[PDB]
């Protein structure tokens, strides 16, 4: 019917909206300062760019950014909201006395239908590793009610690769899966299904934060400008890598952050989830591989990392990696719509 | 899973 | 037009066995220790109920049940489970060269087709407050391929349920719920959603253990008997309570845990989830209110439970409480599927 | 939207 | 038809000058070492400002200063008190012969008439926040008799403010003024009157003592001169307020003292109620607020304290406060002559 | 009006603006004995309020015309002279009693009421039961009640023995001695200390006590709120012969009450005595100005005189002495300032 | 002077 | 009331 259920299991969106439909799911994420914080900041700074516009709000949830959207001057925001927070966010809008310039349409952007076209459209789209959640795509399928003259806040995306090292993370998979390598669980041999265990943990990527000091080689980055990206151009996603190694040692896989810029009139904001920034609820994200890479300082790690949308609204990872001076390859395949959350 | 990690 | 699918939401059950196709979840289970041991300990205990006998064992996970039926004497084993476990449980019957007596049938109980009548069904159908899942429907229903001289295991569950005071968890709740007081969040205003979120946060079941010293009164008990009961017996699940407060203080909310028991021809074993035994991967529950009953020792609690199955493999919760002497009364709705794991 | 099962030690 | 009685309900003024009868609370007062210690030291080492001079004691009680005055060798001392405390101060008067140089005028400084003007004032008119009974305004009437170029002890006060966190203060405030969110105390629905409760609740300035570590920023002074100041200038107070905080968390309120300073020719003389000095019955003042502000160090949090003077012998207070960079802001009332002695 | 004319309007300002406050009405409220016994009356006597009219004096928050409408009232007239009746009004509304609860603000001396009725219900004791003399205006309050009707609490007990606390005794001198002392900061204090032991034994002490320190039975003073007139306690005389079942020195007498709700079905007691629970009256003790000595059998005889004065209270004249040896002692004291000496 | 005592 | 606090 619409281009959103065209892309999405039916199951994977009724979960996906229930969970965004709690106000502790909201307060979570308001709750982040850096978030919440640098959202406001991008705009109040940016106020020229909101002063009399027309707003879309894509995914308001209970409307914060609308708010901002309004405290720097627009004249009308449409808030589009597809959870049941919606009729939360109408709340608000009223009890704020804003009911002359926030209008909260509940449903999905694919779906609605707005009255008008606007200036700007302002969103927080990103889920973990970015790409998580596949709301990028909502995003840029937004920009059909975006006037020739429109921004967007964020304005582009950049997605950071590179290699880290971590015994201990690495070991802790077979620990954990060493539980099937017995004879005799209560009479049971259970070790056929240790490599099954095995698989399983190392399909998950792990969602926490840790030491930059484990990074093996400077970043490599892939962009996203909003502006001008097309909703097909995230289905397949391809980020070649060629790492120049700065520090000798064992390769056990690729962590992955982001950053956002607002880019305005006035000034450029950048909201940075990197490991050498204040933590964030998106934390980082680090995909593992099979069989660690030996790699000594000034050998090159190449590869590709390729994430294949799923209508599951996640990504289906492929990492593939080799030390050019050695040939020694290495692999994984993940999913990244069921992550280990490991902070503690 | 949570779409939004658990945050403090 | 399977009775599963006419009481489940699709969107529900995908994620439900999503959740058990996990050899991680597997072990979170198998290495409950009380568990798997009591469920072990009644099986071997009571060997004469399998040997040589036919067994159904309802949502066998990675097969842990059909093992042990198999160390008591089981002639044939048939293993139902809707998860990719499935396959895994046919790894492990090959590598333990039990082929010729575990038969895992993948699919819902509901759907599959067994090829014979049972002697014995065995299963793990209990949720968190026993109910939650909506296990024990399919447990009951399997209860059609159960021979007429048939036996179940667990053959009764109890739920208990006692008033309890916690004042340190009352303020931990509603001091995530006042986020929402806030007049001048980044200059928003979001005090007129403190209801709803007072609402959302005391909906949810906390789940964690608890010392026996803040339970008030002895507990009152529902017994449901797996012989006896029928599908249709759990849509609907009324338990009225009346406490005779041991002790005065703030009845911040209702406890709950629940034992079932294996009645075998040779003896009862009990597997336990109260606060006074050893914990387990259930836990213990608790219902708060919103505001808490003040009663003095001696005072009488009284009021009920009602559990209205849902859609979603769980239950709505209504409890209502009432201080008799004082008329001071309680009203609570909780969602069973949206709990907080505060342990 | 939670586990079935509590994760437990 | 006086300048007191004109600002005074008579109601006011019949219980606050019955409190100030009682020899009890005489004790009270001179029981607090530092207070009265420190103004021994102020005019006892200053003696050259008192050598044979005029002197003017508003509100003496007891006498107290009186007789310190006539220790450091003042000529005359006119000691002015308006409660019955007056004719214990004459007893003490005679009981330690000085006739000859302490004369008590029963009577209100804005009432009373001197045969002749005064080489300087001596009084305590500060109440707990300074501005409390409003008898600085009195202090100041009393400069009509002072000759040009007179002094006054205490000469300058300064009142400090600083933003705190205290969660357990909030939350012994809020949990009292939960009460009324009962909906069934007794049988009876309370919550209509919750807000009403929590304004009530925090418009309660708190009286006690704290530890320095609370403050999450350095003070603000706010400095009335005495010598200079008009008792028209105590009727309206405005004193903004710029704090840069110097650690993050949840700002909970403001926290209040004052110091004042005895200027005299040989030395200054300060007496302070601050955390960082030893306790007296002052105390501190801290004024709550309904919802906290969150603030991150380097954050500024900006606003105004208003004091308006009321007619009860106190002020009305409103404290409003914005965290600058996020737009945060808190709006509050106190009522300062309904405090919560904590201590 | 009759209020107005036995009344100070210093002393009902204030009176009034301390019944203004939630906290206060909180603080009674809370009070489990005092409402729950309250509670306990009405409903328990529900054929006296069943379909009745009822006259509620002084119902502050309101609570007791909730439990009357509890009780099946047909219509409750609720006056209340304090600010309070406006938080009432909001409580009416809340709770759905508009159309049976109609709240009139002002001293029940002064407005008007539509009906006579069958049943006034109350809680006018204060401290010693007589302090507030509001006693007097659930008298007045007969000129609307039927010549059938009914008072709740129908009758009161004020309850007088005597105590030995030598302990209680030598605390006044030890408080009073601070004024003796020949240089305090340089200045003789002793001439005071005579003053201020007077001013400590003019006190009441308002606090609880073992009942071991009691050493005779009480003596009981009724007061029928049925037939009482308002003007029989402007003047109450107490005569007092107590049979001393200890030997010690006798150092004051001590006072309770208890108030009866004598229904048609049943009588219910309200009691503040010693040997119940404590209640927020406490128990109040009056001292002697030197004690006597009693033997275990001989005769305490005496009269204690309550006199009401403008000051919604009374001054309390003690007159008592050992008939066996002749030993007298005698104390004056004013019930409106006593001494809270509870911790 | 407290007409009704604080209680606990 | 109380215009002055109570102290030790
Ligand atoms: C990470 C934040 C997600 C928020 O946006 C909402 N949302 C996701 N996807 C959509 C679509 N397609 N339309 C409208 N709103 C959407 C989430 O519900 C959440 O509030
Ligand atoms: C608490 C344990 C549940 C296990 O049983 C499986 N399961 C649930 N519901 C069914 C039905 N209807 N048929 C077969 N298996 C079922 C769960 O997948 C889990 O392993
Ligand atoms: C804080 C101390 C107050 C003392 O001064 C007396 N007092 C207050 N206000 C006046 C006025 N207007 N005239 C004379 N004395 C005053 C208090 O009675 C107390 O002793
Ligand atoms: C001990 C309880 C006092 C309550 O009754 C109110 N009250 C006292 N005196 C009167 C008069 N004369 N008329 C009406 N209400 C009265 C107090 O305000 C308090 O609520």
């Amino acid at each position: 019917r619409s281009v959103f259920s065209e892309r999405t299991e039916e199951s994977s969106a009724v979960q996906y909206f229930q969970f965004y439909g709690y106000l502790s799911q909201q307060q979570n994420m308001m709750q982040d300062y850096v978030r919440t914080g640098t959202y406001q900041r991008a705009i109040l700074q940016n106020h020229t760019d909101f002063k009399d516009k027309i707003v879309l709000d894509v995914g308001c949830g209970s409307g914060i950014l609308s708010f901002f959207a309004a405290q720097a001057g627009a004249r009308k925001i449409y808030a589009v909201e597809a959870s049941t927070m919606a009729q939360h966010a109408e709340v608000l809008v009223k009890s704020n006395n804003l009911t002359d310039r926030i209008v909260v349409i509940p449903g999905k952007v694919e779906e609605v239908s707005l009255p008008e076209q606007v200036d700007i459209i302002i969103s927080e789209p990103m889920g973990y590793m970015l790409f998580n959640e596949r709301m990028l795509e909502s995003y840029l399928h937004a920009k059909k009610y975006l006037k020739p003259s429109g921004n967007m806040f964020p304005t582009i995306g950049d997605v950071h690769l590179a290699p880290f090292t971590d015994e201990q993370l690495y070991m802790e998979q077979f620990t954990k899966a060493n539980f099937w390598y017995q004879p005799s669980f209560h009479g049971v041999d259970l070790s056929a299904l240790r490599g099954a265990a095995v698989d399983e943990y190392f399909r998950q990527p792990v969602v926490d934060t840790f030491d930059i000091r484990i990074l093996m080689a400077k970043s490599v980055k892939y962009t996203v400008n909003f502006l001008e990206a097309k909703e097909g151009d995230l289905h397949r996603i391809e980020i070649p890598f060629k790492f120049h190694m700065l520090h000798s040692g064992l390769v056990h896989g690729l962590a992955f952050w982001f950053d956002v810029a607002f880019i305005g009139s006035i000034m450029t904001v950048w909201l940075s989830t990197a490991p050498t920034e204040p933590l964030t609820h998106w934390y980082q994200v680090r995909c593992l591989f099979q069989s660690p890479l030996f790699a000594k300082a000034g050998d090159t790690l190449s590869g590709t990392c390729l994430l294949i949308a799923n209508k599951r609204q996640s990504y289906d990872i492929s990492i593939v990696a080799q030390v050019d001076q050695t040939g020694s390859k290495s692999s994984n395949l993940l999913d990244l719509k069921n992550p280990f959350f490991r902070y503690t | 899973a949570a779409p939004r990690p658990p945050f403090s």
